[PDB]
């Protein structure tokens, strides 16, 4: 369940260079430039984006 | 990365002097004709404002001419007449221009006080004026003539000049002659002689002028712009589409008369050209320069010579500075610009359901919301037949837009705000949840965040478009994330009380339990005992909690126990995560207690586990608020007859008292003040009553005939959770209310007879009525004044941004537990939460550090430097931070909503001003301790004299109490002389009396024992015989030396201490005469030959706190009698009587001996001039100057002194604000300097301190050694700082745009936009925060790569 | 209040821009801003972006 982004900010520790890298992702998502690797679950690609953070794969 | 190759932005933005040929570089045509029309056909004029070979493009890709049309047509002209085929977009970009002729003067930058063009040619503005309005031959390339540059002459006179000289001479008038002198300005030439005045004239009517006249003309050095450019050739035209043309639908023009008014500007245009052409006379032709310059006003303000009406009409022409000055600068930035889209203005409602994360929306609105994000989904994927078809579906309510609804809103969070909201924590997200309905839910507890009830608190919703926003609501915006004050690190969030008491009654003890004695193995058939209903909540069950703790590297240890628990704590038990142990909720649950309860849970397992921890306890909270039951009861406010009893006593006591006036024992005023007493102790009897009354009454039956437990009265309920229930109100309900204030606002000696839950009248009404209007009228003012207060707070913080992390310096301040009175005000701790130590902290074994310099303190360090015997912790200053234009993290710290180190990019500037101003709504005998220490002088001379005893010979007097655990706990400021019972090293008990003076005579004694022999006192010209009728004791009076004679006005009477033999007595301590200079009105006690003792009484001298009060310290307003600071370490003596002053002549011991004050005996002074004081010493009393604190004292001082006082107002307020915020301000205050030392730029200017501290900087290393100005610390106002601002962009906008058109304009101020306000009204991301990578990458773009 | 809300033609260029969904857009030299130069540029000192 999701509901703080604790783990979020602990990676990119900024709190506003994470909504940069993010939402950057996101769009790379929405294009079909690719599709989500880590399993989404209705997520909008913002969120999705977040998941590659607490994976830690994409930062 | 590498600075890209291909155009991705734009960078740092620069305003300064360019060139015509820049306009010429924008040049697509040029108007001719001021004509739009045709006056036949209303077409629009080609060669006109709206010119197709000029401008062009109408229609999309479009050749006006009419002969390409298609959109097949990019860039291919009418051959003719020059149509571009291009966007009529681009036509809101097309630049033109009109060669003038006619040189345009500025005559804003003449008549503006700020005399740019003045001080600029250092000629007289008033003969700089005869000139422009072409009135005065101004001489131009003149010198050794009879005439100098800097002079005028009048028409006929010059004539005499032609006649007189005919050669070698050439003097022409305006703008015209003008351009000749500019076209000669030779800066560096005069640069030389400017400091050649500098060193010559000593004169301020003479050298302020020179050393901001060498500051402009270095200024157009430090820009490149010559005032040749000063002068107008071509002028540039804006855009058609920017001008809008809109006739009025009849015959009439509705359009923007701007167009109006440049037809004019073209019409004289052409005009003077054509006085080139025929060559008409000079005196007509300047006449049009006159003219076109008037065009050029009318366009800007009218300029400021009258606003000259338009075509026989009341109504001034159009002026484009009521464009450029309204509100705020522009109107978007103004009140009123925008209103919200995507958005929501909607009452709201509880829904007491709603998880932690989410809010409510209602099904019309998130229609009305959400439709572009419905057609856009509706034709990305393809489920609607077009958009249209899509509003029609919406227009038929159709189930499957519904479902796309669905899409658009299911984790697309959204923003919400209200409007009363004066905070950042009034600006919050969550997560929408569709509710059918009208009004926006949301989780019952963040209300109080919002500080929102529900007496029609109307929020607008915010939807956050962008990918940004989104997740910027989801990361910091987030409810679940800022559960912690940016003011202090506690919980910002502490259970209301409807939740409480339902907990209260969850874990609970009452004596009859059904169930008192069983046991448990599991909390959730716990749940099958209670909420089925055959065991109570509160019996004593014997319960297994194999609680958890994460003693592990973050696995939580398996261990077993057993509590002697109720049945709800063991079902609290199934609310609490195993992280957090069962200890601390095993206790009966209070406000504070669930407080401080959901604090621990986060400092010691988390965040995740307390978020939706507390979202448990909400659930059950309200849900055994329910199973609660027992609610309120009149059977508990029962009155005690021991009420009544008290008040029989406190009738006939008056009434005897009332006899004692009847008899003249007491005064009216003694009784006034005895009625008051009495009745006190009345009330605080009939208190010891009703209180006992509910806290033991509850007596019910078990294992006995009846057994005590704490009153389950209800009322005593929410006295015991201390929910909304205080021993206060308590008594104002159910006994006397007390005495209250008057409509004067003394107090009225009678009381509130009765009680309010019986029986009382109108008379006893009013005086109620006064205290609950006054309520009233606070909250009414209060609000307003914040907002404002606030808005000179953010106009002095705004562009304060953290840019380094670590600086590189040693300096901090120091960290003290403000004792003072009794107990510690504010303590160690919480001042030092959240910061780093300066240095490496030893602890009071010396050579043991107990703390690294570089550390962040938080948590545990702070319990760390709470457990070692260190009480002043030097901890590292945001003032004394080494970065300059900013802080480095480690000075700030970490404190905030997070708790973490503060970002290069986190502007803290601004969330300073907020947070200081957050609070602005809410800002409005004998030394006998109690306790139980041990009396440590400090800094006093105590001697022993007859009897042992001791007394004080200073004012200088800390009373400490040195426990016997050793905490220096009571503080005690003692008067001058005093009878102290102990010494430095003697235990007090508990109350007993160390310091006994009299509160209305100031005793000067002796610290010798010897002879008192009168000397240069003389009975009648220097003292008086006063042994009067009354008493028997002889004694000298000394007077006051302005009540004497003539011959005796020239002395200060001197007491000669003698010893056994009559001769001077040397003092023990320090090498001094004894001749006691004594002051007026000082009655002694002695004759001659007296032998005094040591330490004796000689002679006997008988004698807002709020917001007010704190916007003082913050306007740096100086008060009416300052406390003289003593400017030197020196012995004083005194100087000259009535005659408007009496003069203090100080003598410095090591230091420079010419320091005096001249100070009024008007006013009371107090210096002993037998004692040395000290370079930060009161001489006089009443309020101090900080500026004085500031130089005098220190920097570091003053900035700690004043948080200490502040931070009181906040203790009167019982707020606890981190000083982080509160010094950073300082520093503002401070951040320009009078400049000491001259060399490089001044003498004394008032100059921004990290701006000199670059200069030296670079001045004790590159090309010099030491050359460069030296400054001294000047504190300012804020409403002085918001005067003094640099950036025309935040300057235009509160300050006259006006006064900063010319500010910045004439210096051509190069702000490459680097502030915050800045970057807003261009609309561009700022270089902090999420700009920050941003404009790294755009930063290292510009002027570097 | 710039891009959004303010720039009369910044929000319609949003409009036609997120009725397909694609949030990507420039900064907002809100255009009356772009007056502001003509403004002085018609008086002598010509601002200027260099580089």
């Amino acid at each position: 369940a999701r509901v703080t982004v604790q783990d979020a900010v602990e990676k990119i520790g900024n709190r506003f260079d994470l909504v940069l890298v993010a939402a950057r992702r996101a769009r790379q998502m929405q294009v079909g430039g690719k599709d989500p690797l880590v399993p989404e679950e209705n997520d909008k690609t913002t969120v999705i984006a977040l998941r590659e953070i607490e994976e830690g794969l994409i930062n | 990365l590498k600075a890209q190759t291909k155009t991705e932005e734009f960078d740092a933005i620069k305003i300064a002097l360019a060139s015509p040929d820049m306009i010429r570089s924008w040049s697509f045509g040029e108007v001719k004709k001021p004509e739009t029309i045709n006056y036949r056909t209303f077409k629009p004029e080609r060669d006109g404002l709206f010119c197709a070979r000029i401008f062009g493009p109408v229609k999309d890709y479009e050749c006006l001419c009419g002969k390409y049309k298609r959109l097949k047509h990019r860039g291919v002209i009418c051959e003719k007449c020059g149509v571009e085929v291009t966007q009529t977009k681009v036509r809101r970009e097309r630049m033109g221009h009109i060669e003038l002729a006619s040189p345009t003067a500025h005559i804003w930058f003449l008549k503006s006080l700020p005399s740019r063009i003045g001080l600029l040619l250092d000629m007289p503005l008033r003969d700089i004026e005869r000139v422009l309005y072409f009135e005065s031959y101004v001489v131009i390339e003149g010198g050794m003539t009879n005439l100098e540059r800097q002079q005028i002459l009048t028409e006929e006179q010059y004539l005499d000049a032609l006649e007189e000289f005919g050669d070698e001479f050439d003097a022409k008038m305006g703008a015209e002659a003008i351009q000749a002198l500019l076209k000669s300005m030779d800066l560096e030439q005069e640069c030389e002689q400017l400091r050649e005045e500098l060193n010559e004239t000593n004169s301020e009517t003479k050298r302020k002028k020179l050393t901001k006249r060498i500051k402009l003309l270095e200024a157009f050095v430090q820009s490149g712009n010559k005032p040749e450019w000063m002068i107008l050739t071509v002028l540039p035209v804006l855009p058609p589409d920017l001008r809008p043309l809109v006739p009025l639908d009849g015959g009439r023009f509705a359009t923007s008369d701007l167009n109006d008014l440049y037809r004019r500007v073209i019409n004289r245009n052409n005009r003077l050209k054509r006085l080139l052409d025929l060559a008409a006379p000079d005196i007509i032709v300047r006449n049009e320069k006159r003219m076109l310059q008037e065009a050029v006003d009318a366009l800007l303000d009218n300029g400021r010579r009258g606003r000259a009406i338009t075509g026989s009409n009341k109504r001034p022409l159009k002026s484009l500075a009521d464009m450029i000055k309204g509100k705020q600068g522009r109107f978007r930035q103004n009140l009123l610009g925008k209103r919200v889209d995507y958005s929501g203005r909607s009452v709201i409602t509880v829904g007491p359901y709603l998880r932690l994360h989410q809010c409510g929306l209602p099904k019309k609105m998130a229609l009305e919301l959400f439709k572009p994000f419905i057609y856009g989904k509706l034709e990305l994927r393809g489920l609607a037949t077009t958009i249209k078809a899509a509003k029609k579906m919406v227009e038929r309510e159709e189930a499957v837009v519904w479902d796309i609804l669905d899409e658009v809103i299911r984790e697309h969070p959204v923003l919400l705000n209200r409007a009363p909201t004066l905070h950042r924590l009034g600006i919050q997200a969550f997560e929408p949840v569709l509710i059918e309905g009208k009004a926006i839910q949301l989780h019952p507890l963040v209300c109080a965040a919002y500080n929102a009830d529900f007496d029609g608190d109307q929020m607008a919703v915010h939807v956050p478009l962008t990918l940004e926003a989104q997740l910027e609501a989801r990361a910091l915006m987030m409810s679940t994330n800022n559960i912690l004050s940016p003011a202090n690190g506690e919980p910002i969030i502490v259970p209301s009380q409807d939740v409480v008491l339902g907990l209260y009654y969850m874990t609970r003890d009452c004596v009859n339990a059904k169930g008192e004695g069983m046991v448990l193995t599991g909390p959730k058939e716990a749940e099958r005992l209670y909420r089925s209903g055959l065991a109570s909540l509160h019996a004593r069950v014997k319960v297994r909690i194999t609680e958890y703790e994460k003693d592990a590297n973050g696995e939580l240890v398996a261990k077993t126990s057993l509590k002697d628990t109720t049945v709800g704590r063991a079902i609290l038990w199934m609310i609490v995560p195993k992280g957090l142990p069962y200890s601390i909720v095993n206790q009966a649950l209070g406000k504070k207690a669930i407080s401080k309860m959901l604090n621990t849970c986060y400092r010691i397992l988390g965040l995740k586990p307390t978020v939706i921890f507390a979202d448990q306890i909400m659930y059950t909270g309200f849900a055994y608020a329910a199973r609660s039951g027992a609610s309120v009861g009149i059977d508990d406010m029962v009155i005690p007859e021991k009420k009544h009893e008290i008040i029989s006593e406190a009738e006939a006591e008056v009434a005897e008292i009332q006899e004692q006036f009847q008899s003249g024992l007491v005064t009216a005023g003694e009784r006034y003040n005895k009625v008051i007493d009495i009745w006190a102790a009345a009330n605080d009897r009939v208190s010891k009553a009703m209180m006992d009354n509910l806290q033991t009454e509850t007596v019910i039956n078990r294992d006995g005939q009846e057994e005590k437990q704490v009153s389950f009265n209800s009322i005593y309920m929410m006295a015991d959770s201390g929910a909304r229930g205080s021993a206060a109100q308590i008594r104002q309900l159910a006994g006397m209310r007390g005495l209250m204030a008057k409509p004067d606002g003394s107090i009225i000696e009678t009381p509130i007879t009765a009680n309010f839950r019986e029986g009382l009248n109108v008379l006893q009404y009013f005086i109620s009525t006064h205290g609950a209007r006054k309520g009233l009228a606070d909250t009414a003012l209060k609000t307003a004044n914040s907002g404002y207060l606030t808005r000179r707070l953010v106009d002095v913080a705004q562009d304060l941004v953290v840019t380094e992390d670590d600086c590189g310096t040693h300096e901090g301040i120091m960290m003290t537990p403000v004792i003072e009175g009794g107990d510690v005000k504010e303590p160690l701790r919480d001042r030092v939460l959240g910061r780093v130590t300066a240095e490496d902290v030893l602890k009071p074994g010396t050579a043991d550090i107990l703390v690294p310099r570089n550390t962040l303190l938080h948590e545990q360090w702070c319990d760390l430097l709470e457990e070692n015997s260190v009480d002043a912790v030097k901890v590292r200053s945001v003032v004394s931070c080494d970065t300059d234009f900013g802080v480095c993290a480690h000075c700030y710290g970490r404190d905030l909503a997070r708790g973490h180190i503060i970002n290069k990019g986190e502007a803290i500037g601004v969330i300073a001003a907020q947070s200081i101003g957050e609070p602005g709504t809410q800002l409005t005998s004998s030394i006998q301790v109690k306790n139980k220490g041990s009396i440590k002088l400090s800094n006093v001379k105590s001697v022993v004299n007859s009897s042992g005893k001791l007394v004080i010979t200073s004012r200088n007097t800390e009373l400490k109490l040195i426990d016997e655990f050793g905490r220096t706990k009571e503080s005690y400021k003692v008067p001058y002389g005093a009878v102290l019972a102990k010494g430095d090293g003697e235990q007090v008990a508990g109350g007993e009396t160390v310091a006994n003076w009299d509160p209305h005579t100031m005793p000067v004694i002796t610290e010798v024992s010897g002879f008192v022999r009168f000397t240069d006192m003389i009975d009648g010209q220097t003292i008086t015989r006063q042994t009067d009728e009354l008493t028997g004791l002889s004694s000298l009076v000394v007077l006051d030396s302005a009540e004497r004679t003539a011959g005796g006005k020239d002395l200060r009477p001197a007491l000669k201490i003698v010893d056994a033999q009559g001769n001077d007595v040397l003092i023990p301590g320090t090498d001094m005469p004894a001749q006691y200079f004594l002051p007026g009105k000082a009655i002694v006690q002695l004759e001659d030959g007296v032998q005094i003792s040591s330490g004796d009484t000689l002679a006997r001298i008988p004698q807002t706190g709020g917001l007010p009060r704190v916007a003082d310290l913050f306007e740096a307003r100086r008060p009416k009698e300052p406390a003289i600071l003593a400017e030197i370490s020196g012995i004083v003596s005194f100087g000259k009587e009535t005659k408007g002053k009496r003069r203090l002549v100080i003598t410095p011991v090591d230091g420079s001996d010419p320091y005096e004050e001249m100070i009024p005996k008007w006013r009371q002074l107090n210096v002993f001039e037998g004692e040395r004081v000290e370079r930060g010493d009161v001489i006089s009393d009443g309020p101090e100057a900080p500026h004085d604190i500031l130089r005098l004292r220190g920097v570091h001082a003053v900035t700690r002194y004043i948080v200490n006082e502040v931070q009181d107002v906040y203790r009167l307020q019982g707020v606890k604000i981190n000083d982080k915020h509160i010094e950073v301000i300082v520093r503002q205050m401070l951040r320009k300097a009078t400049i000491v030392n001259a060399g490089s730029s001044d003498f004394l200017e008032g100059e921004q301190v990290e701006y000199s501290r670059v200069k030296i900087a670079n001045r004790e290393l590159e090309a010099n050694g030491k050359v460069g100005a030296t400054y001294s610390r000047d504190l300012l106002g804020i409403t002085k700082a918001s005067l003094a601002t640099e950036s025309f962009i935040s300057a235009a906008s509160f300050q006259e745009t006006t006064r900063v058109l010319t500010e910045a304009a004439v210096a051509g101020k190069r702000d490459e936009l680097r502030g915050l306000k800045e970057n807003v009204i261009v609309g561009r991301l700022i270089p902090a925060g999420t700009g920050y990578a941003y404009h790294q990458d755009r930063m290292r773009r510009r002027a570097a790569g | 209040l710039t891009v959004k809300s303010d720039d009369v033609n910044g929000r319609t260029k949003m409009y036609k821009n997120i009725v397909d969904g694609n949030h990507q857009m420039e900064p907002g030299m809100p255009e009356s801003f772009n007056v502001l130069l003509k403004e002085i540029r018609s008086l002598g000192i010509n601002i200027e972006l260099e580089d």
